[PDB]
């Protein structure tokens, strides 16, 4: 056999998705939850169950305390992070851990704490033989399939772009916005009291981020449809709640990701999306930013809304000069992008070189990914 | 270090001393000054930035100087009614074309001394006196 | 502008708002100023120091 | 209403003594730069006779 | 099963579902309910009656 | 027993405030003597380093 | 004697600085921010104010927007730079503007319109009897005390360096560089999310300019700083929010100031201070070379880091050749010696032919200022 | 209270009956500064014991039940609510601010409404908020001791203002733009 392949994890704040490196799709994919009960069991003998992770988590929502691990971007419990790296392992995948190579995503700017602390995870606990960390939104290009673009990559956690100029990164153009899913998903909360519907629980939010999934989309012209709404009920739809109510939701459905173009509806001062992009072309040097107009690349599910590219074709062109075509290139898959430049990551012959030996690790401690990756 | 120790003598001392010397001298002027027209209603401050606090005097003295009598004061001892009594006072000057910038009601409630002898002296320098 | 105004006026003008007594030398002249004079004049007061000191 | 005026004027004292603790400790802080700056006096002088 | 694919650009895991629906936006700010309008420059709103009693 | 105790309480309020005052005084004649000192160790300075 | 103190007014790109012609220290000095209100007001019967100048505005900083009217030597906001000497004239000096003559100051090399709309602004909306416009290094070098030398003026915005011999200025060798203070505030925020730290809105900026102003220092040697910062933790300070919570610099105490030597960290390719320095010596004739080494001056509040003095001359002794003197002149007070230069300009019995008084203005337009200024 | 004075044997099923304990609870109900030496104590000794007479001339004892009951807004896990208590609100809430105004927001801390007259409340709230806040600020709970009717008092202050009367909605505007009006003027 020789070669083995080297499985890659893309974890995120709101799905961890994992798979083999030749494959085309992840094997498996599920959320980032950790859960535990907060009553007390009652009868003698089901069974004992101290932590529900993933998917069990997901369908027993009712009777637990869900947790996140990972905020902003940051992994804030780390005992959660072993609990899900152990059950994507020996749970999803049936594979040995210390028989492969392990590639993993992360943020752009972070404390390096965290890229520390997952290398000695990686090397102590789970015996890897080697290992390797990446930035996300340089994936993304390896996924897009050209070497020459801009990327804003969109969790659940952060908001990130970098421009690359054939392979090559700047790295004082890189700008890290922290709007997200998950803001966009407290402020529907917020607006969805207006209605008189009340979502407090933790189990709750999850009702909450379907609703969000389901039956929002981004208005191309923000007060023409402020209009439209105000004027008659034809943009109404009608949510089933799990136990058989019936809400309407009306005028919030693009309520909510008009904030990612406008944050100071959450009372952020920062610009918006379409800002940050044009603030990191011209970041840049004269001479690629007309390359870098054309191939502006979307990723991350947080720009699954329908109508994004839209708005922000419409939104840069009315900020570049008129002289120039924009178009951006918006994927039908863009939510597995990351995972997909990732797997052909580890599929060329000249990436061996790159991994970080358990032999360099004892020697020079979980410091060395500071010099090796990135 | 030792030239940012240097560095901070040299303001602390000069800066510091230069603005304070003018300043008082300033402050007795228009204190003096003030008190000429106050004392047509028999009304006397003793100190120019304790007694424009509340904002009955400031009232009564562009009564003096108007003419015109102004909407009443509120009837009130907070915090609150001082506001209301100092926007009264600071609408009716832009009423009269005299501009002022960078001055709140809360600066002379909260008696900035800048900011009040400021205000003194845009009434001093720019406002029209008719008798 | 009347007339009480004016003088007020006349006197802000000044860097004090205090016109100066006349006998005081300025602060230009006085040894408060920083910044250093001309060599030959630190070297006729290192003159006049040594003679004082003879 | 005499509740209120006692309350009033025990704030007041209050903020009297931290006024005056503040004080007491910048007049030693201040007295000891100007005893520091009283030792360099001599040596700085026998360097610059010698 | 990339070495295979040209293009991971056009590729699809589901029908998905896509295009089910049919100069810039300018900076907002919140409304401020502080004082009542702002529509005459140097206006005395004191001298003014209130608006309830104007009939 | 409220209006017995106001006068007392206004007492000792008095008397903070007064030598409130006073260590104010003593506080900035102590800073304004320790600059001219320290004005007077930079001229020593320049005279040796010249 | 009918004498009167023209005021001086020295407008940089962070703080504003005021006083009479004569005086030893300027009376007024106030940062050059407006900030306007960023929330809802729902206390009524409070006064309403537009527009937060000076240290108004730094007081009250948590609830608004902070805006720099001049950035980089550049002003671009109009309306706000009146509002500043506006401020200045009436509230900081309490003067009648139509009384005294005034006196500005600018970088050497600056768009062309600048000047005219400051003589414009000037003669009509305050009325002043005359104005004059002059170059900050040429200021510094008579706060210096003498005739020749080279002078190196950094603020908050800009970097010049400008020789003179014997009163003759060389136009052809004064170099302007763009890095300045604010960009090592940047630096030193793109720097402190490392350890965690996150400052993104402008009360912020100010936060993190403050921490740069109390804790950063020039290192002698780079490398051997940062083998002693890695070696143990003797170089570390802690700071205090204005929260209350307690941060530790650590080692990126002089990893700021070091990008003003090496400017490949904020990915620029222009040299350093000291190469940029040595450059504008050698553009020089041959026989005035000698004078310009041993009259270095050091001007402008970036200057004013502890180690910058010794790092300095250390590295022009490098590059110069080995015979000759390397001094370089630094006077404590040196953030305000431009100003003091002012006062000497306006005191000089000669300079009262070099007013533009308003007969010539109405005469000849705002196009006046280029063949009476320098 | 009705849920855990049933523990003693006494039942309250009716509305009437609310009223009842509604009134048990303003007079006999007070917050433990210390919960779990509060309960030590009260199962050592009986002298925490107070009396109640019922309409009827029944007697009745409470108990350890005196300051269970208030013990519920500190620890909403009582209710079976999973939410956070009034103290961790208070920090979230100063949390989400800007840096700045938080030093002016930990020293004017405002109690209001009849629920926080329990005795003994401001204490407990300095204490937890205190534990919260970092040490080298300072925490100041401000608990008038008429605050039951403030949320009044105030609006009768605010009737009273020069510039309110510029405030209302005018029965001409509601007649001109619909019941919509509200949102426009009221904050
Ligand atoms: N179909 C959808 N439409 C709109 N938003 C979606 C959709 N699916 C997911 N999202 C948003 O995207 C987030 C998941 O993004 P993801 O790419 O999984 O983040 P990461 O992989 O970095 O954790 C969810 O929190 C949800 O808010
Ligand atoms: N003591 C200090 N130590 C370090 N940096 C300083 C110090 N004082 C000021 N600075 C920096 O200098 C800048 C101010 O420059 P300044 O001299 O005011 O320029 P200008 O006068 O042209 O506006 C500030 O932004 C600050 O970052």
């Amino acid at each position: 056999d020789d070669d083995i392949a080297a499985l890659v994890v893309d974890n995120g704040s709101g799905m961890c998705k994992a798979g083999f490196a030749g494959d085309d799709a992840p094997r498996a994919v599920f959320p980032s939850i950790v859960g535990r009960p907060r009553h007390q069991g009652v009868m003698v003998g089901m069974g004992q169950k101290d932590s529900y992770v993933g998917d069990e988590a997901q369908s027993k929502r009712g009777i637990l305390t869900l947790k996140y691990p990972i905020e902003h971007g940051i992994v804030t419990n780390w005992d959660d992070m072993e609990k899900i790296w152990h059950h994507t392992f020996y749970n999803e995948l049936r594979v040995a851990p210390e028989e492969h190579p392990v590639l993993l995503t992360e943020a752009p700017l972070n404390p390096k704490a965290n890229r520390e602390k997952m290398t000695q995870i990686m090397f102590e606990t789970f015996n890897t033989p080697a290992m390797y960390v990446a930035i996300q939104a340089v994936l993304s290009l390896y996924a897009s399939g050209r070497t020459t673009g801009i990327v804003m990559d969109s969790g659940d956690g952060v908001t990130h772009t970098v421009p690359i100029y054939e392979g090559y990164a700047l790295p004082h153009a890189i700008l890290r916005l922290d709007l997200a899913g998950r803001d966009l998903t407290d402020y529907l909360m917020k607006i969805l009291t207006e209605r008189g519907y009340s979502f407090t629980t933790t189990a709750e939010r999850e009702i909450v981020r379907d609703i969000k999934e389901k039956l929002c989309y981004v208005a191309l012209d923000f007060e023409q449809e402020m209009a439209t709404a105000a004027s008659s009920s034809s943009l109404e739809k009608s949510y089933e709640l799990p136990d058989g109510q019936v809400i309407t939701i009306g005028n919030e459905r693009f309520r909510c990701p008009e904030a990612l173009f406008q944050p100071s509806f959450l009372g952020m001062e920062s610009c918006g999306i379409h800002e940050t992009t044009f603030n990191s072309i011209m970041k840049c040097d004269v001479d690629i930013r007309k390359d870098l107009y054309a191939n502006t690349v979307l990723s991350g599910g947080t720009t699954m809304y329908p109508g994004i590219a839209d708005r922000m074709q419409k939104e840069i062109t009315a900020l570049a000069p008129s002289t120039m075509k924009i178009k951006i290139i918006a994927p039908p898959e863009r939510k597995y992008s990351v995972w997909i430049g990732g797997s052909i990551l580890a599929s060329l012959s000249t990436f061996q070189q790159m991994w970080i030996s358990k032999q360099e690790y004892d020697e020079s401690g979980p410091s060395i990914v500071h010099r090796k990756c990135f | 270090d030792n030239d940012n120790s240097s560095a901070r003598l040299f303001e602390r001392s000069r800066i510091k001393a230069l603005a304070d010397e003018r300043e008082v001298v300033q402050k007795k002027t228009f204190t003096k000054w003030v008190n000429s027209h106050l004392a047509r209603v028999s009304c006397r401050i003793t100190d120019l930035y304790k007694d424009l606090r509340d904002g009955r005097m400031l009232i009564k003295l562009l009564e003096v100087l108007s003419g015109e009598m102004l909407p009443k004061p509120t009837k009130g001892k907070m915090r609150i009614h001082c506001l209301e009594n100092v926007d009264k006072a600071l609408q009716f000057l832009k009423e009269q074309r005299v501009h002022l910038e960078n001055m709140g009601s809360h600066d002379i409630v909260d008696g900035n001394h800048r900011l009040v002898l400021g205000l003194i002296w845009t009434i001093i320098l720019r406002f029209q006196i008719q008798d | 502008k009347h007339l009480i105004e004016d003088l007020i006026i006349e006197s802000s003008k000044f860097p004090a708002a205090q016109p100066p007594d006349p006998n005081q030398p300025a602060k230009i002249e006085t040894d408060y100023w920083p910044c250093p004079p001309s060599l030959a004049v630190v070297e006729t007061e290192w003159r006049k120091r040594k003679a004082s000191r003879r | 209403s005499l509740n209120r005026r006692i309350q009033l004027v025990e704030e007041e004292l209050d903020r009297a003594q931290e006024r005056l603790a503040t004080a007491l400790q910048k007049l030693e802080e201040a007295e000891k730069a100007a005893d520091e700056s009283e030792r360099g006096m001599k040596v700085i002088e026998n360097r610059a006779l010698k | 099963a990339i070495l295979d694919i040209e293009r991971p650009d056009l590729m699809i895991y589901e029908p998905h579902f896509t295009y089910s629906l049919l100069t810039g936006t300018p900076r907002t700010s919140l409304p401020h309910f502080h004082h009542p309008e702002t529509t005459r420059p140097d206006s005395n709103i004191y001298k003014k009656p209130p608006i309830y009693k104007q009939r | 027993s409220l209006n017995r105790r106001i006068q007392l309480v206004e007492e000792e309020l008095d008397r903070a405030q007064e030598r409130l005052a006073t260590a104010l005084q003593k506080l900035e004649e102590a800073e304004k003597a320790a600059d001219e000192s320290e004005r007077g160790m930079k001229v020593i300075e320049s005279r040796a380093q010249k």
